[PDB]
Parts: structure tokens; sequence; C-alpha cells
């Protein structure tokens, strides 16, 4: 039996490749050929944040534009002001290995986790003004890659147990579980109207989880090696992913395929991370080269580069509103370009 | 022509003075612009580009003061005062090598212990009780200097600071050595001793080479002042002078700049600036 | 009047930077250690010896060290393994002697000394369970490892006393296997410091000790020009 | 022949997702460049923003 | 999306040979490394051969050295494996499996739970 299910998983594989090639009337690259180019792009570092001693693995905008979360490896969360480069917090960590953080969308909490499984849910705004754990989230099995807050009651984790999950923070439990992929889950990407999030792995894959029911509703393959960040398109109808093989891809979730390919011949190391703009028009990737480049998400030129790391350029993000990037690398330096 | 006092043109002197002012401020510009440059032995390094960039702007000062109040009471007044700095000036350059071969040591043979040992305030308080002690002791040592005492006391300094930096480097030399014995041993297995050896020979020489010229002129004068020979030796003491300042020059070269990220910093900073 | 908001930024400031000066010594002066191993290697032994993750702390002579043990992680190790780039050491476990366990550690330490981001970190390498491997050949290397067949025990080599020369030439086989490995792909900037460890042995953090010491020193030493 | 437990489960999900009503792709490509077009002048990092406004400087 | 598929495989008896191939698909086969895996069908999955990028430097393990050899073909995208001289011990299911990053000299691939540039496998009884 076993063989003909294999057979009949790989006759439905070729009908979802038939009815992907039959969409396929044209590219992207011969579409936007008429666009005028971006142009050169030369941003410029403004602020350099320092403080942290270990290599900074997580980075993450709040929702005011104003301030930022980070997390190393000496076990330390700390918030920025990104305006006046202050310090806020400076929060210890009961295990130094974290890989993960997230900035709440009301700015009321900071998440966080990596190699111990264990999601920290800290709140900032307390009576004594003492930051605080108020959840610790367990149950995953694998190391934990990435959190991302849906709202103050709700997270959305991933691990490297090849699962996702959805926490209700306040009662402590898993309340959906989201398989499928085969290996490590590298990075989550929330819609814009978070009823939505794509999913990337170490599989050379990429999910479309429905929140609500716990189905996955898409899947898409294109890249050759592990996923290692993925980015929501500020339409919600895209996203772009990063993987080992040194290539981007866009993809459409509406046309379930490959849209658009970001490589260059120089480019042999993988891409950390991923962000767009607030307009989309502009990707922004970092890679292990330590810098960031600027590729134009229609045409896929480059249109700039953000040099000033000296170790792998571990995260990246953007504003949203957009008036600032900010990256951190493995130099334990965050510096924020304009 | 022994006898003759051995002439320098000032326009020397002075040069030595700028190119080293400009190599030394270089540095430590480079250090305070990098964060990452915050360690004890980038302190070190920092202190010691201070006292290089104070022997050789002292020195040309002098010298230029000199020639401008030839060419054409308040000399004996500010020939004093610059007498001063400049003792005080290079008994800090001495301290801050020895410094550096100190930290040093204490890294090779204190691996473990070392951030406990050197920590940034013992480091600062070392830093500034040697700059204090070395500008009391050029301003007395100046003041007296017309008395054997001071001369044979500042021999006995160097001299002691030459064989502690020596016994220092020689002793990690021989733990290098020791090192290199126990890697090569193994199935799979210029070379590591002459790199060692052109180490210790650059860093050692430049020092004895740029230094023992002067301190051997004070013995001199001390031991044997009317001695044809000894008046033969002490006819340069102008060309001794230039030794020192040339050391200046060196100590970057082999200190500051064989770190990659000073070198780094520094091609960065002459490029933008 | 709202200037009051920015000096309280700074007096946050103040407070935060000392703290994190005072952290920033802590850490410096911790030795971070990452303890791998065979799936019948003695771990568990070497943690006893003294979640997803498990911490243990040494102090050995006034000296913090800070030992980590890979948890309850998926046998997947390509994506953890890049955090414990910066530690001082990893300490890799083998157990010598039903497939062959043993060409998988060494596939693994070829995995993790050639590593793009392990490339500036010294492994410590205890092989374990010598008196099984004993008994095993005084009582069959050839069926895994043909070479071995020709392979003589180094004149250099210390043996304790009573030990079967063919054990001598199974110990330091394996050990020469692990440092051709170590040998060919290392340019200076990290070296293997094998050991040949017991199942019961507490010199084993004193090889930890004294290994942590050489790496540092010989770090030192190379930034310093002489070595 | 156990892995068919996780077989049987690999189809199920291929046959949910060829059941999918895809939009052709120019469609979609058309709809990417028209709402970069719209947000195009609103974006601070590609529109040189003035320094007067930018709060970082 | 990438795919290894081997064949080849069959039954033969003890002093026989066979050739087996595995083919590639989705990714540049030239910039990966690739494996040969097996699993025994009472023991987990063992590290067989392993050939670079340009097929320069291959490796054996032990107990395949002078009976088995390797090769890639970089125009056909092909991975090959020469079975000489069997014995009863080399009877299991032989995997291909691609190293998981391009440029890498180090990977992790033999992993029991599922990788995901593995192929499905054939059966060589002997
Ligand atoms: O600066 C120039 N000479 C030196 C610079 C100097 C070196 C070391 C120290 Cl520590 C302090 C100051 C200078 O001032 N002294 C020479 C050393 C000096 C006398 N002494 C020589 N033997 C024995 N004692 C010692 C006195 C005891 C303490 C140690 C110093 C002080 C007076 C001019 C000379 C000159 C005149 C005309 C034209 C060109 C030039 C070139 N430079
Ligand atoms: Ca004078």
């Amino acid at each position: 039996e076993l063989d003909q299910l294999r057979q009949e998983a790989e006759q439905l594989k070729n009908q979802i490749r038939d009815a992907r090639k039959a969409c396929a009337d044209a590219t992207l690259s011969q579409i936007t050929n008429n666009i005028d180019p971006v142009g050169r792009i030369q941003m410029r570092t403004r602020r350099t944040l320092r403080g942290h001693l270990a290599k900074i693995y997580a980075m993450h905008w709040g929702t005011d534009s104003r301030l930022l979360v980070s997390a190393s490896q000496d076990g330390k969360l700390i918030i920025w002001d990104s305006y006046t480069t202050n310090k806020v917090h400076a929060i210890p960590l009961r295990s130094s290995w974290v890989m993960t953080c997230a900035y709440a969308p009301s700015g009321n909490y900071v998440a966080c986790g990596g190699l111990d499984n264990i999601c920290s849910i800290y709140n900032l705004k307390t009576r004594e003004g003492n930051v605080r754990v108020s959840r610790e989230l367990a149950g995953h099995t694998g190391y934990l890659s990435c959190c991302r807050f849906l709202d103050d009651n709700q997270i959305v984790t991933s691990s490297g147990d090849t699962t996702c999950a959805l926490w209700d923070i306040e009662t402590g439990q898993q309340t959906t579980t989201f398989t499928g992929h085969t290996g490590d889950v590298m990075s989550l990407s929330l819609a814009p109207d978070t009823r939505l999030f794509v999913s990337g792995a170490c599989d050379a894959s990429a999910k479309l989880w429905d929140v609500r029911e716990g189905m996955c509703r898409q899947t898409f393959t294109g890249h050759e090696s592990d996923i290692n960040a993925i980015c929501f398109f500020p339409n919600g109808n895209a996203f772009a992913t990063g993987s080992d093989d040194a290539t981007c891809r866009l993809f459409d979730l509406r046309a379930d395929q490959e849209l658009m390919t970001y490589s260059h011949d120089n480019i042999i190391c993988g891409i950390t991370s991923v962000s767009f703009s607030k307009s989309g028009r502009l990707l922004l990737a970092g890679y292990d080269d330590f810098n960031c480049n600027v590729w134009d998400a229609l045409k896929a030129d480059r249109a700039g580069v953000l040099a000033g790391h000296d170790n792998r350029v571990s995260c990246l993000g953007v504003t949203d509103d957009g008036m600032a990037v900010a990256t951190g690398s493995w130099d334990s330096f965050l510096k924020i370009w304009n | 022509g022994c006898y003759e006092q051995l002439f320098v043109s000032p326009e020397v002197f002075v040069t030595l003075g700028v190119i080293s002012l400009l190599e030394n401020i270089l540095v430590i510009v480079a250090i305070a612009k990098n964060k990452n440059l915050h360690s004890p032995m980038y302190f070190f390094i920092c202190s010691l580009a201070v006292a290089d960039m104070l022997v050789s702007v002292s020195n040309g000062s002098e010298t230029i003061v000199i020639t401008l109040l030839n060419s054409t009471s308040f000399t004996v007044n500010i020939d004093n005062v610059i007498d001063s700095v400049i003792c005080s000036s290079l008994l800090a350059s001495i301290c801050s090598l020895l410094s550096i071969a100190v930290d040093r040591y204490f890294t090779i043979f204190y691996a473990l212990q070392y951030h406990n040992i050197m920590t940034v305030k013992r480091v600062g308080i070392i830093i500034s009780c040697i700059w204090a002690a070395c500008t009391v002791s050029g301003i007395l040592f100046i003041i007296y200097s017309d008395s054997s005492a001071v001369i044979i006391c500042l021999i006995t300094m160097f001299f002691t600071m030459l064989a502690l930096m020596a016994s220092l480097y020689v002793h990690m030399f021989l733990m290098a050595r020791l090192h290199i014995k126990r890697i090569a041993v193994l199935p799979g297995t210029q070379g590591a001793n002459m790199k060692g050896a052109i180490t210790l020979t650059i860093l050692i020489g430049v020092f004895v080479v740029c230094w023992a010229p002067f301190f051997l002129h004070l013995i001199f004068y001390i031991s044997c002042p009317q001695n044809p020979y000894c008046v033969c030796f002490m006819s340069h003491f102008n060309l001794y002078l230039i030794l020192i300042m040339c050391n200046s020059i060196i100590d970057p070269l082999i200190y500051a700049l064989r770190s990659q990220e000073l070198r780094k910093t520094f091609k960065e900073i002459i490029c933008c600036y | 009047d709202q200037r009051n908001e920015e000096k309280a930024q700074r007096e946050a400031n103040k407070k935060i930077e000392k703290q994190l000066q005072k952290d920033k010594q802590v850490y410096r002066a911790t030795h971070r250690l990452l303890l791998l191993g065979a799936g019948e290697s003695g771990k568990n032994t070497i943690v006893k010896q003294m979640s997803g993750i498990f911490e243990t702390k040494f102090q050995v002579d006034k000296v913090n060290f800070h030992m980590f043990d890979v948890g309850a992680q998926r046998d997947e190790r390509r994506k953890w393994i890049q955090c414990f780039n910066d530690v001082t050491a990893i300490i890799f476990v083998v157990a010598s002697s039903q497939t062959n366990r043993l060409q998988a550690a060494l596939k693994l330490f070829d995995s993790i000394w050639n590593n793009k981001w392990l490339r500036d970190t010294s492994v410590i390498l205890f092989l374990n369970k010598q008196d099984l491997l004993a008994e095993k050949v005084l009582a069959k290397i050839e069926d895994y490892f043909p070479e071995f067949a020709r392979y003589t025990t180094p004149e250099d080599a210390t043996p304790e006393p009573g030990e079967d020369p063919r054990v001598t030439r199974a110990k330091y086989f394996i050990r020469d296997e692990f440092l051709r490995i170590s040998t060919a792909s290392g340019d200076g900037r990290h070296y293997c410091y094998p050991h040949f460890t017991c199942a019961v042995d507490t010199e084993n953090i004193r090889r930890v000790f004294n290994d942590c010491r050489d790496i540092i020193q010989r770090m030192h030493l190379r930034q310093y020009e002489l070595l | 022949t156990a892995s068919i437990a996780q077989a049987r489960k690999l189809v199920e999900q291929l046959k949910m997702e060829a059941n999918i009503d895809r939009i052709k792709v120019s469609k979609a490509a058309a709809d990417l460049m028209a709402y970069c077009e719209a947000h195009a002048k609103e974006d601070p990092l590609l529109t040189p923003v003035p320094a007067s406004e930018n709060p970082f400087r | 999306q990438v795919q290894l598929q081997e064949s080849g495989g069959g039954l033969v008896q003890p002093g026989g040979s066979l050739r087996l191939s595995c083919a590639a698909s989705g990714f540049t086969f030239s910039n990966y490394k690739m494996n040969w895996v097996r699993q025994a069908p009472g023991k987990g999955l063992e590290w067989v051969s392993d050939i670079s990028q340009s097929g320069a430097s291959i490796s054996y393990t032990g107990s395949v050295k002078g009976r088995f050899t390797i090769s890639r073909d970089n125009a056909k995208n092909t991975l090959y494996l020469q079975m000489n001289s069997l014995k009863p011990e080399d009877t299991a299911v032989y995997y291909c499996a691609r190293c998981p990053a391009p440029f890498t000299r180090d990977c992790f691939d033999v992993t029991s739970t599922t990788y995901a540039y593995r192929g499905q496998g054939t059966q060589v009884t002997v």
C-alpha cells in the first residue's frame, strides 16, 4: 500500500504542478520592465546602539516606531529608545541561549526564548516599575526559533521540532498546533490582519497557515536549501523568503507560485533576515557577508547596500511608519539606517 | 673628530616631531573612535602613544625654542619647563612599555584569572599612578639635574625595566615554544619558531637600540666624563635624542598596528580623514 | 517642562549602564563550554563527575566555568550548533568500541571542525569506555577500519602500565583518526585536545581546566605573534 | 508498511492544496505593482524625506 | 521543490554486483556535496560514501573501501554507486542524500528524524 500511496502523492503533486503552470501566463520581470528603477539608494547609519556583550540574535520594533527590543547571547533583553539612543530596560534572562524576541503590539509585553524550549513573556508595565516574568510557555520539544504577537493574550511561536503553536497567554496553555513541516521551523511572519501567518522551515518550503482553523492552506517550494527568514508583503497577498542557497524569492499567496527570484553571482552566503519597506517597493535582506542588500522587489535589481557590521548580520527590521531600518549582528551592535 | 660636538640640523628634529605626532595622534583617535578597542591592552597601548607624542612634541618644541632664540631670564625658565616635561614623558614612555609587557605576561600566564585581575578600574588606577609618578620624577630629576644622585637613579630604572621587559618576553617565548613542541607532535602533521624569535628580536632589539645609547651616555657622564673615548661617545647626544624619537615611530608600527582591528580603523581613518 | 522626561531617561541609563558594567565583569571572567557526545557517550557521567538545555556551573581554583549540555533537542544539529560559536571550548565525548557509532562520531567531529562558524573554537575530545575497548580488543577493528591492520603505536605514546599493546594500538589509532581530521583542516585558529578517559575518572575536570588554559594561552600567543 | 499512517496524511494535505482556485499570475503581479505605485510617495525609505522631518537627525 | 530518486536496486547473490543511481531535481547539483547512506533492517541509518562537489575528494566508510566506488555527473545531475564483491552484511535500504548547505565542507544528514534532502531509497537485498 505504501508504494501506491506514494504514487498517489506523486500524482497529486503532478496535478499541483500542472495547475500552477496553467496560471503562469507571464512573469513579473516581463511586466515591470516598463517601470522606472528606484535608482541608487544610499542609506547612512544614524545611530548605533551599544550595551550588549554577546552576539545579538533578535531585534523587533515596537508599534510606535520608537522603541526596540534586542536579545544577545549574554542572557539580556534591552529596550532602547531609537530616537535618543537611551536604554529603557535591561532584562536578565533565566538562560543565556535566547534565539528570538518579540515586542507586543500594545507595548505592554516582551517575549523571548531559545534553546530552553520555553517562551518567556515579560510585563514591561508593572505597578512596582520592575520588569517581571508574567508567563513561561512550555510544550515545544525543540529550540524556540521565532515568536510573534497577535494580541496581549495571544502569541504565535515556532520551534525546532517542526511545529508552530498558538498560545493563550493568560491560561498559559497551547491552543493550536501547526504541523506538516519536516525540518526545523526558522521564522514566522504574521499577516497585516493577523488572520493568517506564513512559516518557513529547514525544508526549502513555506506554509500558509490559517490561525483560526489550524489548517495549512498552501505549501510553497522553490528554494534549494533551508529557509532562514520570511516576511509578509505590506499588501498581504505575497511574502518574501530567504534561504541558505543565497537566493531570496517572492511568493504570491493567490497564485500559489514562486513569483520572483532575487540573487546575484557574487552572493554565495545565506540570507539571515528579510524585511520589506512600508510601500513594499524595497526588499531588505541580511547576509552572512556582514552586510545588507536592498533589492527592488518588482525588478530584482540591487538598489543599494548597508555596510557597517563586522560579523554575521543575524536580524533586521523596518519600522511600521517606515522612517528607519534597524539591523543587528554578531558584533553586539545594533545600527539604525535612514 | 670626536672632540667636536656633532650638530644635527633642527629641521630633522621638527620633522620627526611632526611625523611622530601624526602617527601617535592617529593611533589615539583610532582607539578612541573604536569602542571595541577598550581592553586593558589597548588602554596601555593608548598610554604608550600618548607618551611617545609628548616625547616627540616636547623635544621638537625645545629644539624650535633654541633655534629661534639662537638665530636672533626667560630661556633659563622655559627650557627648564621643557626639560622637565621631556624627562616626565621619557619615564612615562618606558613605564608604558613595561606596562604593556606586564599586561601581556598576565594574559599568557594568568589566562583564566586575567579579566578578574585586569579590571578597567585597576587599569585606570595603574595608568594614572604611573603617569603621576613619572611626572613627579621628571620634575625632581630636572630640578636636581646637577647631582650624581639623579643620574644614578635614572640608569638603574632603565636597566631594571629593560631586564624586566626582556625576562617577561623571553618567558612568554619559552611558553610559546613549549606549545609549539606539543602541537608539532601530531599524527596528521617562516614557522612558529622563526616567527616567535623574530617577534622577540623586534620587541627587545628596538627598545635596546633606541634607548641604550642615551643611557650609556649618562653612565659615561657619571663614570668617565674626562676619558677621551667616553667623550667621543658623548659627542653624539643629539643623535641619541634622534634615536629616541625614532623609537616612537617604531612603537605604533610594532604595537598598535599589529592588531587587525587597529589596522582596519587606521586605514578607514586615513581614507575618510 | 518636558525636559524632566529626558533627564529621567538619562538617570535610567546611568543605572542600567552601571549594572551592565558589573555584568560585563562577570561575563568576560566566565568560561562557557558546550558538551556534545555520542548516543552511548557517557555525557551524563561527565556531568556527574563535576528542558531543552541544561546548565552546570563549576568553580575550579577560583575560575568560573559554565558548561551547557544539549537537552531534548532534535537530532538535526546544523542550526543550533551556530549558537555555540563563541564558547571557550566544545567538549565532544565519544565512546570507544550495533552500527559503527565511532564512524558517526568521526563524521560529526568532521562536520563540527569544518563548520564556517566554528573555525575559531577549540575542541576538547574525550574518548570514553577505554576498558570496554581493552576487553573487546584483547578478546575486530579491521572490520570497520581496514587500515588498522597496518597501524603501529607511535614511539612517543605514553600508555598506562599493564596495558596490552593491542589496546594501545586501538586507542592511538582512534585518537589518530580524530587527529588526522583536526590537523588536516586546522589553520592554527583552533586545536583538538584528545584525551583517553574512563567511565569513572575525577581528573576529567582538571583535564578541562588545563585544556581551556592552553586554549586561551595559545590564542593570545597567536595574537602577540609569539606562536 | 506502518509509514502509511503518515503517507495518508500527506495525500490528504496534497488533495486539499490541489483544490485551490489559483488566480492568473499576471493579475497578481499587476496588483503588487499597483500597490507599490499607490504608496510609493509615502515610503520614507524610497522618498528623500527632508532632514527637518527625519526624527533620527 | 527538490527531489532525489534512487534506482538500480534489486537482489543478488553474495559476490555479485549492482550499480545504483540517483536522479536529482530542483537544485543546482554541482554546488552540493552528495552522500550515500544505508538503513539496515534492524539498525539505524549509517553513512556509506561522500563525494565532494567536483568529485576531487571521495570518502568511504572502512567497511566498503576496496569494494564500493562512487561518482557524479554534473551534466546529467546523476549520482551513482558501484557495489562490487557484496556480502550478506550489505543488505539494507540505500538512500541518496545531499548535504544541506551549498559550498560547505560540513554536513549533518544521517539524522533518524526526517531529513528533508534525502530520497526514498532502494532495497538492496544480498
Ligand atoms: O633638548 C635638547 N637637549 C636635551 C634634551 C633632554 C633629554 C633627556 C631628558 Cl630626561 C631631558 C631633556 C636636554 O635638554 N638635556 C640633556 C640631558 C640632561 C643633561 N645631562 C646630560 N648628561 C647628563 N645630564 C639630563 C639632566 C639629568 C636628568 C636627565 C637629563 C638635561 C638637559 C637640545 C639640545 C640642543 C642645544 C642647541 C642646538 C640643538 C639642540 C638639540 N636638542
Ligand atoms: Ca635643555
